[PDB]
């Protein structure tokens, strides 16, 4: 089966760079034509650039020509995406995707599975975490607060409370950092006398907090 | 540039019954047309290219058709793992182009929120910030609409909000809005509330506090 396997997205700074790779398996790599496309956070997709099989070929969206190159190396059988110039609106999750064998008025199979590159100003931090605090049913939750980059995990009782938990999407404060909400509805005759624990883990700033939700 | 316009935006469909997306191309791709799946959390995966030709290992009540401007993506009778976003692409012209993508959900009866405030903590408060929390909880269809109040203020500029995908068991969305103040500003004030509008309520439900 084709694969193709992306990595080197993080945190980086405007006026910094950023080298995305692309490991590609399964089929004769240097008989295709390879491509770059992206999606911002909540948005649709945006073709990148394209190479042609032997690299002699390239192609870029006017949103990235002169600040992104693409290249690839036949020999290791990668594909690979050079970021500078780099602006706040490239934040997106990247995508190595297969071509046909020319360049042109391809489609896109298969799809890589994505690296997420943050253009920031912030610096990566852990969030704080605060309490959303609670014979019917009741709610209750933790305010996982002003953290950095992407992505956050929250689970419940270490994974046992799985039942009524909803875990929000991240806003992007004005501030530049993340605010996310996961709440739980529970037994209301439980609220003081079951233990509710919220379990956060921010690994890029290799943050984990365990918090007890009360009344 | 051939500029893609799907449509309907959100199309909603009962399990088993038959969806249509459409897609328009601003000029004639003859069959050069893609479509690809995206699921929540998931990369895209190509469903049909050629405008008719169904990749290998996708089902088969996924099917293409169209011809020059006009496109449609058919799915004959939608199973749980169909629910997802559809984009399409034009393969004929050499900037690559997508549409803005159809959304493909679950059709449920109405289901009104159950609404909940929660107050700043103060651990929060004691770092100079207020957050102010309202939850709605399992309610169908997504349409909502959240207004803050602060002793009868609206709240304009001060909110953000965000909401779930489709719940697999029950079909419903849930809905978090956080309202920020500084400490000084909520220590001004005493009455703070949280006014939900929907489909499935008679008229607009109000939770609130006191300070």
């Amino acid at each position: 089966e084709v694969q193709l396997v992306e990595s080197g997205g993080g945190l980086v700074q405007p006026g910094g760079s950023l080298r995305l790779s692309c490991s590609a398996s399964g089929f004769t790599f240097s008989n295709y034509a390879m491509h770059w496309v992206r999606q911002a956070p909540g948005k649709g997709l945006e073709y990148v650039s394209a190479i042609s099989g032997n690299g002699g070929n390239t192609y870029y969206a006017d949103s990235v020509k002169g600040r992104f190159s693409i290249s690839r190396d036949n020999s290791k059988n990668t594909l690979f995406l050079q970021m500078s110039s780099l602006k706040t609106e490239d934040t997106a999750v990247y995508y190595c995707v297969k071509g046909q064998f020319l360049e042109w008025y391809n489609w896109f199979d298969p799809w890589g599975q994505g690296t997420l590159v943050t253009v920031s100003s912030a610096s990566t931090k852990g969030p704080s975490v605060f309490p959303l605090a609670p014979g019917g049913t009741a709610a209750l939750g933790c305010l996982v607060k002003d953290y950095f980059p992407e992505p956050v995990t929250v689970s419940w009782n270490s994974g046992a409370l799985t039942s009524g938990v909803h875990t929000f999407p991240a806003v992007l404060q004005s501030s530049g950092l993340y605010s996310l909400s996961s709440v739980v509805t529970v037994p209301s005759s439980s609220l003081g006398t079951q233990t509710y624990i919220c379990n956060v883990n921010h690994k890029p700033s290799n943050t984990k907090v365990d918090k007890r939700v009360e009344p | 540039e051939i500029v893609m316009t799907q449509s309907p935006a959100t199309l909603s469909v009962s399990p088993g019954e038959r969806a249509t997306l459409s897609c328009r191309a601003s000029q004639s791709v003859s069959s050069n047309l893609a479509w690809y799946q995206q699921k929540p959390g998931q990369a895209p995966r190509l469903l049909i290219y050629g405008a008719s030709t169904r990749a290998t290992g996708i089902p088969a009540r996924f099917s293409g058709s169209g011809s020059g401007t006009e496109f449609t993506l058919t799915i004959s009778s939608l199973q749980s793992e169909d629910f997802a976003v559809y984009y399409c692409q034009q393969c004929d012209n050499w900037p690559p182009t997508f549409g803005q993508g159809t959304k493909v959900e679950i059709k449920r009866t109405v289901a009104a929120p159950s609404v909940f405030i929660f107050p700043p903590s103060d651990e929060q408060l004691k770092s100079g910030t207020a957050s102010v929390v309202c939850l709605l909880n399992n309610f169908y269809p997504r349409e909502a609409k959240v207004q803050w109040k602060v002793d009868n203020a609206l709240q304009s500029g001060n909110s953000q909000e965000s909401v779930t995908e489709q719940d697999s068991k029950d079909s419903t969305y849930s809905l978090s809005s956080t309202l920020t103040l500084s400490k000084a500003d909520y220590e001004k004030h005493k009455v703070y509330a949280c006014e939900v509008t929907h489909q499935g309520l008679s008229s607009p439900v109000t939770k609130s506090f006191n300070r």
